């Protein structure tokens, strides 16, 4: 919320202009986004869970977070000087991450130090802190962690690493047991100020304002889904 | 994106309206539901000052007689009751690229008068001047309008071309005319060998070219 | 209610360099920017910065010989224009959008709403000179008399009669750019022909580029 605790360490060398988008609503790049959001598999032709789910211990490499079935990388100490813009950590409700020293005590430079962490190291609520984050790296693109996904079973070519709720796929593939950031199923993420900016081919997802409950405290967010 | 406009100049009849136009390359509207065009005025003498953003919405000190409609590519800036103070030059600008701006050639807005003769004045050089090794001869256009004028120097019945300079005064407050100055510049040598100097002025006030005229010894 | 605060006029020699400064004053900016504007031309926007970032972006023209920066403590943006050329003499404008970032979310734009007073920057080889001022002399009637200011560098330079008691009827004309590189200029006022050998008119004119002031008597010849 202090503007000084944010990491703002921004680098425009690919000349892709995004830095506008920190300050106007009109400046995000949806170019592009038909095409790749076409990459997306609705959950539909994925495998059928079974049996009990157990947490991933991969990171397969796709690097394309716009889908929702993108499984993310588990939640670290990062550098502030990989970091551009506010730091979004989903619980489900989306919070500010804030510039801090390895042991949790806020800083007010910037990022612009070396001391200057983001920890965002998620255990997932109700006990922990977040399900998963999101933030812009320095150069323009998209990082997101959170987790660890979900093994729901599967047999064959197709099966899903779930990271959102999978009922459909699974009973017991909930949010609060697979959520491992802002995706709430494979058609809603939460909408926060930077959504566009972060997830810029979720443009004409429609605004759905959701209550949504955690271990007993109630999460009072919008939505954005399809 | 390339924003062109007209018309290049609008003269304007006092309390009369006005309006101009511009034009985007390329559509301006965005996602969000609105138009990225502005309207800035640069009135003579002073720093541009913003008019309307986004299309539509009218700055700080604007009046409600200052409105800008248009969506997508064609734009329009109407302006009601067209006084003495709105004179100036008029740009369009699109936001849609922003850090980047882009203007338009932008479109003169310009007081319209019943049409009026210039009195015309040729001076010969100064004796002081005359001593200098220079020799400036200069013809004055006073008080006309529309302002296109032709000023047309003979040098003993000579045309001249490319030793000629001439300015014009920015619009007249009190009666909208202007004034136009031309200077011939000869040196002393060449300014002794001819004797009569003349400065033929053509005008849309003049049912015949107006020529005032001198001799070196008079 | 920021203002923009900016450095005064630059008389520069063909090749050199110069660095216009611009202040915000009385709060913050998503964006300045840097809009030239060569006489008789348009608005010509060069490039720009968001202060907060210390990021700028160039327009193609400019690429390689205009580098912006922006300094925090001060709250002072810089512009270095380098290689000037005869081509590069204009009136410098600083231009801010934005009132900075709120730290919570995006902004919608609301126009590029504060503009500097300008800077006017000349590009010349020319030397300071004052001028000559000859009389421009009168030949019921409306007569015309006027003084000729001739040959002076760099400009401005201000023209008044009877030390400011005669302004109704004056003209003095934009100063146009002789051959040599040095600025001339008529001004010229319209009189009674009933007071022409009768009432006395000094033309005073002041060019403070070189200390030069000269009151022309104006006869009749
Ligand atoms: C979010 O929602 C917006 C708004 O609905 C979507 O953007 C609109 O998309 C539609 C459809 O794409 C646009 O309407 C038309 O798009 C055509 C592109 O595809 C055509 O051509 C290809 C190639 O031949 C065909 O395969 C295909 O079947 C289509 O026929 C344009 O060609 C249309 O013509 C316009 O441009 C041409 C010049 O290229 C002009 O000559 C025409 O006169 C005309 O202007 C037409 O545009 C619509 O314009 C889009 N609107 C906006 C504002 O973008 C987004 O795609 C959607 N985003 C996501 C992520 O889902
Ligand atoms: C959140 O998760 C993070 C992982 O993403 C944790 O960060 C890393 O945790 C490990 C283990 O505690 C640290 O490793 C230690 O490093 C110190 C310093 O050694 C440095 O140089 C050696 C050279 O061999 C190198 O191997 C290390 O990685 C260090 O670079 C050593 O003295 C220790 O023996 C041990 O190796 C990492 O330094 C640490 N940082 C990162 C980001 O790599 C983080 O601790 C978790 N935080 C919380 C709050 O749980
Ligand atoms: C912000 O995020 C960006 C995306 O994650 C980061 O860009 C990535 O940076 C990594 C290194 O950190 C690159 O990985 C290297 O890629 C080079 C190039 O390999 C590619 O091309 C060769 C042929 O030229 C091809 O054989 C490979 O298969 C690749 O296609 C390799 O030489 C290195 O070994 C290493 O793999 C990514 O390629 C790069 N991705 C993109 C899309 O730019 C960026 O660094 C981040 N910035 C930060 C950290 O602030
Ligand atoms: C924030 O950082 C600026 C320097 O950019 C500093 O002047 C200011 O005092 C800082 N504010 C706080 C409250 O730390
Ligand atoms: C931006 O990143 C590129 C990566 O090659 C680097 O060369 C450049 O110096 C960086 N600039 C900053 C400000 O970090
Ligand atoms: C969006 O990004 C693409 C590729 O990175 C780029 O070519 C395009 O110009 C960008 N659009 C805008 C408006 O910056
Ligand atoms: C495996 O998936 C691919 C998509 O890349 C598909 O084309 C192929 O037919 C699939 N194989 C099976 C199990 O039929």
């Amino acid at each position: 919320w202090h503007i000084n605790r944010t990491a703002l360490n921004c680098n425009d060398s690919l000349h892709t202009g995004f830095l506008a988008a920190l300050f106007y609503t009109h400046k995000f790049n949806a170019s592009g986004c038909p095409e790749r959001m076409a990459h997306c598999r609705p959950i539909d032709e994925f495998a059928q869970g079974w049996g009990p789910i157990t947490y991933a211990e991969g990171h397969g490499s796709d690097q394309r977070p716009y889908c929702w079935h993108y499984a993310p990388r588990q939640c670290g100490t990062i550098p502030a000087s990989q970091v551009c813009g506010p730091v979004y950590c989903f619980t489900p409700s989306p919070v500010v991450v804030g510039t801090t020293d390895r042991f949790g005590a806020p800083t007010y430079t910037w990022g612009e130090n070396e001391t200057d962490v983001l920890i965002l190291n998620n255990t997932r609520p109700p006990q922990g802190n977040w399900f998963g984050c999101t933030w812009m790296n320095s150069t323009g693109f998209t990082k997101t962690c959170g987790g660890p996904p979900c093994n729901i079973g599967g047999v064959g070519n197709n099966t899903l690493t779930c990271p959102t709720d999978c009922f459909r796929k699974h009973p017991e593939a909930t949010y609060t047991k697979c959520g491992s950031g802002p995706w709430l199923t494979p058609r809603c993420l939460v909408d926060y100020p930077y959504r566009l900016w972060h997830y810029p081919c979720t443009v004409n997802f429609t605004i759905f304002k959701v209550r949504m409950y955690v271990g007993g405290v109630e999460h009072r967010l919008n939505a954005a889904c399809n | 994106i390339v924003m062109t406009q007209s018309p290049l100049s609008l003269p304007v009849t006092p309390g009369e309206p006005a309006s101009i136009s511009c034009t985007s390359s390329q559509s301006l509207l965005h996602s969000t539901g609105y138009n990225y065009l502005d309207w800035y005025v640069q009135k003579p003498g002073q720093s541009p000052q913003l008019l309307i953003y986004l299309g539509s919405i009218r700055a700080s000190g604007v009046p409600d007689r200052f409105s800008g409609s248009g969506s997508g590519t064609d734009f329009t800036l109407r302006i009601s009751r067209v006084e003495a103070g709105d004179v100036g030059i008029y740009y369009c600008m699109q936001a849609l690229e922003i850090p980047r701006l882009t203007f338009g050639g932008g479109t003169k807005l310009e007081i319209k008068r019943t049409v009026a003769a210039p009195s015309v004045f040729i001076f010969p050089p100064s004796d002081e001047q005359l001593k200098s090794g220079t020799a400036s001869v200069v013809c004055l256009l006073n008080n006309f309008y529309p302002r296109e004028a032709k000023v047309q120097w003979k040098v003993d019945n000579a045309l001249q071309s490319g030793n000629s300079q001439e300015s014009v005064t920015e619009q007249d407050s009190k009666d909208s005319t202007y004034s136009l100055s031309s200077t011939l510049t000869l040196s002393k040598a060449d300014y002794e060998k001819h004797k009569v100097y003349a400065c033929e002025v053509t005008h849309q006030g003049l049912s015949s070219p107006v020529t005032k005229s001198f001799n070196r010894g008079e | 209610q920021v203002q923009l605060v900016q450095s005064g006029a630059e008389v520069k020699k063909p090749g050199s360099s110069v660095k216009v400064s611009c202040r915000t004053s009385g709060g913050t900016v998503n964006t300045l920017h840097w809009v030239r504007q060569a006489p008789g031309q348009g608005l010509e926007w060069m490039g720009s910065i968001f202060p907060l970032l210390g990021v700028p972006t160039y327009a193609q023209k400019f690429q390689g010989r205009v580098t912006v920066t922006a300094d925090r403590s001060t709250s002072t943006a810089y512009m270095e224009l380098r290689s000037l050329r005869a081509d590069d003499t204009a009136v410098y404008y600083c231009a801010k959008d934005g009132v900075g970032w709120s730290g919570h979310g995006p902004s919608q734009w609301s126009g590029v709403d504060v503009w500097g007073p300008g800077t006017t920057v000349t590009v010349s080889s020319a030397s300071t000179k004052g001028p000559s001022v000859f009389p421009l002399a009168p030949s019921g009637g409306t007569a015309a008399l006027g003084c000729l200011v001739k040959d002076y560098f760099p400009e401005p330079v201000t023209v008044s009669w009877n030390s400011g008691a005669l302004t109704s009827g004056v003209h003095t004309f934009p100063a146009v750019l002789q051959s040599s590189g040095l600025y001339s200029l008529s001004s010229v006022v319209t009189v009674p022909s009933s007071s022409l050998g009768t009432q006395t008119y000094i033309c005073n004119v002041n060019h403070k580029p070189s200390n030069t002031k000269v009151d022309k008597r104006v006869e009749p010849k």
